[PDB]
C-alpha cells in the first residue's frame, strides 16, 4: 500500500511529527468527502491535478463511479495527496513534507512501513489515543554554574522556545555586563509551576548529614520551585523518565500534551546552545594523568601477585576449601573474585581520575546506565574474559593457547586482559576477548528471539482482559478476574512512590510526631493564631475530637503494621500528598515563619469529608461499603497520616484557603486516577511484564528460564529449591540447625560407606580379618541368631567416620534400618562407635544361580536404597545466614521499631514441602518453595497464586527492573482463577 | 519411636481442634492451646502398649448455631481404614443421630473405599484426612490468606449486588487443601481476605467446583 | 438507578469524536456557532467543549443491561 | 451420559459383596467380568485390613504380620518383596489371587 524507506533523524521536527518525502506523499492519497465549508480548497486541489504534488488522484461519486485525473459537490469522495497535518501510523504521527526522500523522526522515547487511514473515525481515535542519551550530556553541561550566556546567545536560545511568553528575563548578572545563566534558560523551558527535589549523581551522602546541606557546595541536589530550575545540575535521573523526575512530575501534573512541548523545547534550545558551546570526544579523553595510570598499573600488579600467591598456596593446598564447593570451584571463585574486584577498583580509580574537563566524564556522570564499564575498559583495564560464566577453558590439552605452559592458571592465561583498549591488547588477550565477544553475540542472538517469543505468548495470554463498566476486570468469556483493578480499581499510570511516614517510626517517635500536644500553650502560639490557640485550650470537645482522631490514626498505623511486615515504607499511592502540599504552599505564598490561621478541627473535618468523597465502590449496600473500605483503606490511612493536624500546623503550616484548595486538588486527582472502564488492561499488563524480558540476560535457575517455567506449569523445575526456617533456639545456634539439617537431607549407604568387600570365612571364629577377631569372639558368644544358619560368605563394609559424625548417625540406627528393610534373615553386626576404624558385617540366613553374585546384587540394591536419613526427594541442603532482609526474620520491638534478626535458614535442592512442614522444629508459617505445582498440591490455589506472584516479582527484580504490582497481580489472577494452575495458551 | 508418636498425635489433635474451631464448632479455648504435658497427662505419654490407642481421642464438637450437629472426629486404630470399620462408624453416627464426621487415616483408603464413603453422602457427611495433612495447619501458613465460609443467603445477596452469575465468579476446586480443611462442597462460595500492598487488604470470592 | 463513573473514558471520547466528525463531515447540522477554520475535527472538539453534542452513550454492563448517559452530564477533566 | 453410573455402582456393590464372607467360585467367576483389577486389589486391601487373607475362597484369619519386606530365599536364591504377601495368610492364596488378576478383563 505504501513505500518503505529508511528513517533519518530530524531534530527540528516535532516529537509527534513525521517528515515524509513529497514523492511518497504523492504516491498514496487520503480520501476526503466534500463539505459545504471546504469546497473551495478541494476544487483548487482537483484543478491542480495529479501532475503536481498538492492535488488529487481519484474522485468517487455517490454512485461509486471512479474518475481519474470534474465538478465537485456534496457526497463526492475525492482522494487527495497527503499534506501537512495528516495522521499516519507505522502510534500516530503528524505529517510534514520535506524535500529529500527519507522518513524523519525525533529519537526521544526509545526502514519501516507507514499507513494512513481513510475514514475519519479511525483517524480521530488514533489522534485521541496516540532525549535518548544524546541531549542528557548537553543538558548536564548547560545547567553548570559556569554557563553564562551573552545577550545575543540568550535571544537566539529564546527564539526556539515554543512556549516562551516573549518576556526576556532579567539576567542573573547585570554589571559589569548583562550575563544570563543556563539555569535561567532551562527555567524558562520548564512549563507551569513544577516543584521537584532530586539528588544529583555526583551529590555525596555526607552533604545532608553535615553543614551546607542545601547551599550545595558541589552543586548538589537539584531543587526546582514554581516551574523553574532554582538550583542543581540536571542528570539522567533528574530529567529522564523515572520516579518523581522533572519530566514525570510535569506530565503527572499538567499533561503529556505539553510534556511533548517540554521535550521539544529542551531538544531545540539545547541543540542551539551546543551549536556554540560544542561537544566532542577524542584522544585526550583517554590520557588520564600518569599518576592514575601508575596507580592502576600498581593495583593490577598487586592483583596478579595475589593470584600467583593463591596459585602457589593451592599447589601447597593447605587452604581448607569453603563448604558447599569442591577445590576447583572454590579456587576458581577466589581467582574470579580477585580479578573482578581489582577490575572494579581500577575502573573506579579511572572514573575518579577525570576531574572536570574530560568529555567521557560528562557521559559517565549523566548516562551511567551502562557506560561505566565501557569507560573503565577504555581507560583502566578491559578485564577478565569469561566463557559460559567461567574463565577461558583449556581448549588444548590442559592449555588455553599453544603459547602458554600446561596447567597454567595464572592471570596471564585463562582470559584476563591486563591492558586497556588504549594500550592495545596482546594477541592472546585479543583472542580471549574475541571468544568473549562471540559468546556475547550468541547470548544476545538467543535472548532477542526468546524475549520476542515470551512477549508474543504473554500478549496472547490475556489479550481479551478488559476493565468492565462496573469497575470489574473480566475476560472474553466474562469471568471476573478481579473485582477491582489492582485490588483498588484505579489506574496504574497515575500512581507514585510515597512513604507512609507512620509505619517505620517507633511508638515514642510516632507519639512525638502524631499527637498534637495541646498542653503547652506556648508552641501553639508560634504555630497558630491567638484565637485558635484560645479555642483549642478552652474547649474540651476540640481536645476530645483530636484525641479520638489520633487514636483512630494510631489503630490505622497498627493495621499498617499487620499489613506491611519488614517495615517497607516505600509504597505506591495515586496522590502524591507531599508534592501537593508543596504546590499549595507555593501557590498561596505560605510563610512558614508566621502563625497559621487554619484550625486543627477544620483539618480533621476536611479530611473526614474528603475520605467520604473518595469512593471506588458505589452504593450504601453494606458489602458495597465494605468493598469501598477495602479499596480505599491504604489511601485513607496515608491521607490521615499525612494530612494530620499536628503535621499540617507544625511543618506544612498551611492556611485555610490553601487547605481547601489542597482538599479539592486531592479529590480531583484521585477521581482522575480511577481506572476508566474499557481499558485494554490485559494487553497493557502483558506488555509491561514482557518489556523487562529484553534485559533479563548454591545454584538456582533464574532469569529467562525461570520466567519460562513460571509462566508454564512444568512439573520438573531445573533447580527446585525449598527455603526452610526454624522456630527458636534451633534458628540461633548452628549445632541444632545442623541437627535439623541432617534429618532432612537424604542419606543413602553411599554417603556413609567408605569401603565394601565380600570375604569368605572358613569359620566366623576364625575371622580372617585380624582386626575384627576379638569383637567377633565377643559377639558370637551367646548369639541372638542361629550360628548354624549363617552363610559362609561375609559382606564387610567400613563406614566413613566423618560422614557418620556429620549426620549424627549411629550403628544401631543402621542395624535397625537393615532389619526393617529385609527382616530377621539379614543378620548384621556393628563393631562399635568410638572404636578406631569403625566397620560392620552382614551375613545371610539360609532359607540357585550363585551364592556370591547373590550378595553382589543384594549390595547393589542395598547401597542406594536404605534411606538412612532425610527425605529421598531432598537432594541436598545448604545452611546459611540470609544477608538480605527478604529472607531475614523481622519483628517489632517493644518500643515499636522494626528489628531484623539473623537466623539460620536452609535451601534444599530437591523439593518435598509437606514432609518438611510436618517435620518438628521447622517453621510452618514462612517455609515455602519455588515449585508452584508443589505449592498448589499442598497449600491451595490462593497460596499458589501468592507464591507465584512472589517468585515472579523476585525474578523480575533480580536485575533491578521494576514492574507495577497491578500487572503482576492481573497476570497471576488470570491463570489462577480457573481453580487450578494453567499454562499459557502458546 | 515412642515420644515422636506422642508429639505427632498431639499435633494431629491440635490441628483437628483448630479445624473444628474454624468450622464454627464449640471448641473451648483452653483445649485449643493444649501443650505436650497436658496431652500426655490427659491421654498418655506412650502410645506403645496401647495406652493411648487412637481410642478416646475421638473429638466431639457442637456447632455454635446448631448444638445438635455434634460432629465426630475419629482416629481408626488400624493404619489403613476399611469399609467394614467405615460402616461401624456410620452405625455409631446413627445411634448418636449425627450426620457429620471426619476420619484421620495414616496411609489413606482404597479408591473403592473412597467411592463407597462419598456415595452415601446425603445421609451422613464423611470426609477422609491423611496423617501427614493434619500434622500442620495449612491455614496458618503465610501464603494461605484468610478463608471464611459464607452462607447461602450471603451468596445470593452477593450475586444480587455485584450482578454476577455462579459461573462468572472464580472457583476453587473441591479437592483443594483449604476446601477440604473447611469441609466445603461443590456449589458453595468461600470469601478470601488477603493483605494487598495497593489497598491494604482485599476481599475476593471463590466458588466450589 | 444509574451507577457508573461520571467521567468519560478515553476510548469513549475517541469513538464519540470520531462518530461526530463523520456525521458533520456528511453535512449534519451543527448546533454551535462556526468560525473560519474548516477542519471537521476541530469543530467537533469545539462543539465538545461547548457541551451540546447531540449523541448519548449507551454503557453495556457485563451481564448485558444497558445504561444510557447523556454526554451533557459527562463532565470532562481534560 | 449413556448411563455410566450404573456400571461403577454395580462394581462397588460387588466390592462390598466380596468383603462380606466366604465367596463361592461361581459368584466370583461371574462377578469378575464386571470389575476392574483395581477393584479386586482394593477388595484384597480391605479384606487384609480386617485380618483376612484377601482371597475370598479361604476365610481363616491371618496370623502375625511380619511387618518387614524383601524376604530372601537361599533355596531359590532370590529376593522377593512381600508387601502384598503380608495380606495373604498362605502363599497358595497369593499365587491363586495373582493368577486370577492375570486374566481380568480391562474393558470399562
Ligand atoms: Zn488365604
Amino acid at each position: 500500500f505504501s513505500a518503505r524507506t529508511v528513517i533519518t533523524p530530524d531534530p527540528n521536527l516535532s516529537i509527534d511529527q513525521v517528515g515524509v518525502p513529497r514523492s511518497i506523499a504523492a504516491n498514496m492519497t487520503f480520501a476526503e468527502i466534500v463539505t459545504p465549508f471546504n469546497i473551495d480548497r478541494l476544487q483548487e486541489l482537483v484543478r491542480r491535478g495529479n501532475s503536481q504534488y498538492p492535488g488529487a488522484k481519484y474522485i468517487i461519486r455517490d454512485n461509486g463511479d471512479r474518475i481519474d485525473l470534474l465538478h465537485l459537490q456534496t457526497g463526492y469522495k475525492v482522494e487527495r495527496h497527503m499534506c501537512d497535518g495528516d495522521i499516519v501510523i507505522f502510534m500516530g504521527h503528524r505529517v510534514r513534507i520535506l524535500p529529500w526522500s527519507t522518513f524523519r523522526l525525533n529519537l526521544s522515547v526509545t526502514e519501516m512501513n507507514l499507513h494512513l487511514p481513510q475514514s475519519l473515525e479511525t483517524r480521530a481515535e488514533i489522534q485521541e489515543l496516540a532525549i535518548v542519551q544524546d541531549t542528557l550530556t548537553a543538558v548536564r553541561k548547560f545547567t553548570k554554574r559556569d554557563v553564562f550566556l551573552e545577550r545575543g546567545e540568550v535571544m537566539n536560545l529564546l527564539m526556539f522556545l515554543s512556549t516562551w511568553d516573549g518576556k526576556v528575563p532579567q539576567p542573573a548578572i547585570l554589571k559589569p555586563r548583562p550575563l544570563w545563566t543556563g539555569k535561567q534558560i532551562f527555567s524558562l523551558i520548564i512549563p507551569g509551576h513544577i516543584n521537584c527535589i532530586r539528588t544529583h549523581s555526583t551529590h555525596p551522602d555526607d552533604e545532608d548529614s553535615g553543614p551546607y546541606k542545601h547551599i550545595s557546595p558541589g552543586d548538589t541536589k537539584v531543587v526546582v520551585e514554581n516551574g523553574e530550575l532554582i538550583m542543581g545540575i540536571l542528570c539522567k535521573k533528574s530529567l529522564g523518565t523515572s520516579a518523581g523526575s522533572l519530566v514525570h512530575i510535569s506530565y503527572l501534573e499538567m499533561g503529556h500534551d505539553i510534556t511533548r512541548l517540554f521535550y521539544s523545547n529542551i531538544q531545540t534550545v539545547i541543540n542551539n546552545w551546543l551549536l556554540i558551546e560544542g561537544h566532542t570526544i577524542g584522544i585526550g579523553d583517554s590520557i588520564a594523568d600518569s599518576k592514575t595510570y601508575q596507580d592502576i598499573q600498581n593495583t593490577i600488579k598487586k592483583a596478579k601477585q595475589d593470584v600467583i600467591e593463591v596459585i602457589e598456596k593451592a599447589h601447597n593446598n593447605e587452604l581448607e576449601p569453603t563448604p558447599g564447593n569442591t577445590l576447583r570451584q572454590t579456587f576458581e571463585n577466589q581467582v574470579n573474585r580477585i580479578l573482578n574486584d581489582a577490575r572494579d577498583k581500577t575502573g573506579s580509580s579511572a572514573q575518579k581520575s577525570l576531574s572536570e574537563y574530560n568529555n567521557f566524564k560528562s557521559m559517565v556522570v549523566s548516562g551511567a546506565k551502562g557506560s561505566k564499564i565501557n569507560i573503565s575498559q577504555v581507560i583502566a583495564v578491559v578485564g577478565q574474559q569469561n566463557v559460559e560464566g567461567k574463565r577461558i577453558p583449556f581448549g588444548f590439552k590442559h592449555r588455553t593457547l599453544p603459547h602458554f605452559i600446561k596447567d597454567d592458571y595464572g592471570p596471564e592465561s585463562r582470559g584476563f586482559v591486563e591492558n586497556s583498549y588504549l594500550a592495545g591488547l596482546t594477541p592472546t588477550e585479543f583472542f580471549f576477548h574475541a571468544m568473549g565477544g562471540r559468546e556475547g553475540l550468541i547470548d544476545t542472538a538467543v535472548k532477542t528471539a526468546e524475549t520476542g517469543y515470551i512477549q508474543r505468548r504473554l500478549i496472547k495470554s490475556m489479550e481479551s482482559v478488559m476493565v468492565k463498566y462496573d469497575a470489574t476486570v473480566r475476560n472474553s468469556i466474562n469471568q471476573v478476574v478481579q473485582l477491582r483493578y489492582g485490588e483498588d480499581g484505579l489506574a496504574g499510570e497515575s500512581v507514585e512512590f510515597q512513604n507512609l511516614a507512620t509505619l517505620k517510626p517507633s511508638n515514642k517517635a510516632f507519639e512525638k510526631k502524631f499527637r498534637f500536644d495541646y498542653t503547652n500553650e506556648r508552641a501553639l502560639r508560634r504555630t497558630l493564631q491567638e484565637d485558635l490557640v484560645k479555642d483549642v485550650l478552652s474547649n474540651a470537645h476540640i481536645q476530645n475530637e483530636l484525641e479520638r482522631e489520633f487514636e483512630r490514626m494510631r489503630e490505622d498505623r497498627e493495621v499498617l503494621r499487620v499489613i506491611f511486615p519488614t517495615g517497607d515504607s516505600k509504597v505506591v499511592l495515586p496522590c502524591n500528598l507531599l508534592r501537593m502540599i508543596w504546590n499549595a504552599q507555593k501557590i498561596f505564598h505560605i510563610n512558614p515563619r508566621l502563625p497559621s490561621d487554619l484550625h486543627p478541627i477544620k483539618v480533621v473535618e476536611g479530611v473526614k469529608e474528603l475520605s467520604k468523597k473518595l469512593v471506588i465502590v458505589n452504593g450504601d449496600d453494606p458489602l458495597s461499603r465494605q468493598a469501598q473500605e477495602n479499596a480505599t483503606l491504604l489511601f485513607n490511612i496515608h491521607l490521615r497520616s499525612t494530612l494530620c493536624s499536628r503535621r499540617m500546623a507544625e511543618e506544612f503550616r498551611l492556611s485555610g484557603e490553601a487547605f481547601d484548595w489542597l482538599l479539592g486538588e486531592i479529590e480531583s486527582k484521585f477521581n482522575q486516577a480511577i481506572a476508566h472502564p474499557g481499558e485494554m488492561v490485559g494487553a497493557l499488563a502483558a506488555q509491561s511484564l514482557g518489556e523487562p524480558a529484553t534485559q533479563m540476560t548454591k545454584n538456582v535457575t533464574l532469569g529467562v528460564p525461570r520466567l519460562k517455567e513460571l509462566i508454564n506449569i512444568s512439573k520438573k523445575p531445573k533447580t527446585p529449591s525449598l527455603t526452610v526456617f526454624l522456630l527458636g533456639q534451633s534458628a540461633r545456634d548452628a549445632e541444632r540447625a545442623k541437627d535439623i539439617l541432617c534429618r532432612l537431607e537424604h542419606t543413602t549407604l553411599r554417603k556413609v560407606t567408605a569401603n565394601t568387600a565380600i570375604y569368605y570365612d572358613p569359620n566366623p571364629q576364625s575371622t580372617v580379618v585380624a582386626e575384627d577377631q576379638e569383637w567377633v569372639n565377643v559377639y558370637y558368644e551367646m548369639p541372638d541368631f542361629d550360628v548354624a544358619r549363617i552363610s559362609p560368605w561375609l559382606l564387610r563394609v567400613e563406614l566413613d567416620r566423618k560422614h557418620m559424625t556429620d549426620r549424627k548417625l549411629t550403628m544401631e540406627q543402621i542395624a535397625e534400618k537393615i532389619n526393617a528393610g529385609f527382616g530377621d534373615d539379614l543378620n548384621c553386626i556393628f563393631n562399635d562407635d568410638n572404636a578406631e576404624k569403625l566397620v560392620l558385617r552382614i551375613r545371610i540366613m539360609n532359607s540357585k544361580m550363585d551364592d556370591d553374585v547373590f550378595l553382589r546384587c543384594i549390595e547393589s540394591n542395598m547401597l542406594t536404597d536404605m534411606t538412612l536419613q532425610g527425605i529421598e526427594q531432598i537432594s541436598k541442603v545448604y545452611m546459611h545466614l540470609p544477608q538480605t532482609d527478604n529472607k531475614k526474620k523481622i519483628i517489632i520491638t517493644e518500643d515499636g521499631e522494626f528489628k531484623a534478626l539473623q537466623e539460620w535458614i536452609l535451601e534444599t535442592d530437591g523439593v518435598s514441602l509437606m514432609r518438611v512442614l510436618s517435620e518438628k522444629d521447622v517453621d510452618p508459617v514462612r517455609t515455602t518453595s519455588n515449585d508452584i505445582v508443589e505449592i498448589f498440591t499442598v497449600l491451595g490455589i490462593e497460596a499458589v497464586r501468592k507464591a507465584l506472584e512472589r517468585e515472579l516479582y523476585h525474578v523480575i527484580s533480580f536485575d533491578g527492573s521494576y514492574v507495577n504490582y497491578r500487572h503482576l497481580a492481573l497476570l497471576c489472577d488470570t491463570m489462577t482463577c480457573r481453580g487450578h494452575l494453567m499454562a499459557i495458551t502458546r | 519411636d515412642d515420644e515422636e508418636e506422642t508429639y505427632r498425635l498431639w499435633k494431629i489433635r491440635k490441628t483437628i481442634m483448630q479445624l473444628c474451631h474454624d468450622r464454627g464448632y464449640l471448641v473451648t479455648q483452653d483445649e485449643l492451646d493444649q501443650t505436650l504435658e497436658e496431652f500426655k497427662a490427659q491421654f498418655g505419654d506412650k502410645p506403645s502398649e496401647g495406652r493411648p490407642r487412637r481410642t478416646d481421642l475421638t473429638v466431639l464438637v457442637a456447632h455454635n448455631d446448631d448444638p445438635t450437629d455434634q460432629m465426630f472426629v475419629f482416629f481408626p486404630e488400624e493404619p489403613k481404614v476399611g469399609i467394614k470399620t467405615i460402616k461401624v462408624y456410620c452405625q455409631r453416627m446413627q445411634e448418636e443421630n449425627i450426620t457429620r464426621a471426619l476420619i484421620v487415616v495414616q496411609q489413606g483408603m482404597t479408591p473403592s473405599a473412597k467411592q463407597s464413603l462419598v456415595d452415601m453422602a446425603p445421609k451422613y457427611i464423611l470426609e477422609q484426612f491423611l496423617q501427614q495433612e493434619l500434622l500442620i495447619n495449612i491455614t496458618e501458613h503465610e501464603l494461605v490468606p484468610e478463608h471464611v465460609v459464607m452462607t447461602k443467603e450471603e451468596v445470593t445477596e452477593l450475586l444480587a449486588r455485584y450482578k454476577l452469575r455462579e459461573n462468572q465468579l472464580p472457583r476453587i476446586q473441591a479437592g483443594d487443601p483449604v476446601a477440604r480443611y473447611f469441609g466445603i462442597k461443590r456449589g458453595q462460595v468461600v470469601k478470601i481476605i488477603r493483605p494487598s500492598e495497593t489497598a491494604g487488604r482485599y476481599i475476593t470470592y471463590r466458588l466450589v467446583q | 438507578k444509574r451507577i457508573t463513573t461520571p467521567y468519560m473514558t478515553k476510548y469513549e471520547r475517541a469513538r464519540v469524536l470520531g462518530t461526530r466528525a463523520l456525521q458533520i463531515a456528511m453535512c449534519a447540522p451543527v448546533m454551535v456557532e462556526l468560525e473560519g477554520e474548516t477542519d471537521p475535527l476541530l469543530i467537533a472538539m469545539k462543539e465538545l467543549k461547548a457541551r451540546k453534542i447531540p449523541i448519548i452513550i449507551r454503557r453495556y454492563l457485563p451481564d448485558g443491561s444497558y445504561e444510557d448517559w447523556g454526554v451533557d452530564e459527562l463532565i470532562i477533566s481534560d | 451420559v449413556r448411563k455410566k453410573i450404573e456400571f461403577e455402582r454395580k462394581a462397588l456393590h460387588i466390592v462390598e459383596q466380596l468383603l462380606e464372607e466366604n465367596i463361592t467360585e461361581e459368584f466370583l467367576m461371574e462377578c469378575g467380568r464386571f470389575i476392574t483389577p483395581a477393584h479386586y486389589s482394593d477388595v484384597v486391601d480391605e479384606r487384609s485390613i480386617v485380618k483376612l487373607c484377601g482371597y475370598p475362597l479361604c476365610q481363616k484369619k491371618l496370623g502375625i504380620v511380619p511387618k518387614q519386606k524383601y524376604k530372601i530365599s537361599t533355596k531359590t536364591n532370590k529376593v522377593y518383596d512381600i508387601t502384598e504377601r503380608k495380606s495373604f495368610c498362605s502363599n497358595f492364596c497369593y499365587q491363586a489371587s495373582k493368577f486370577f488378576e492375570a486374566q481380568i478383563p480391562k474393558t470399562p
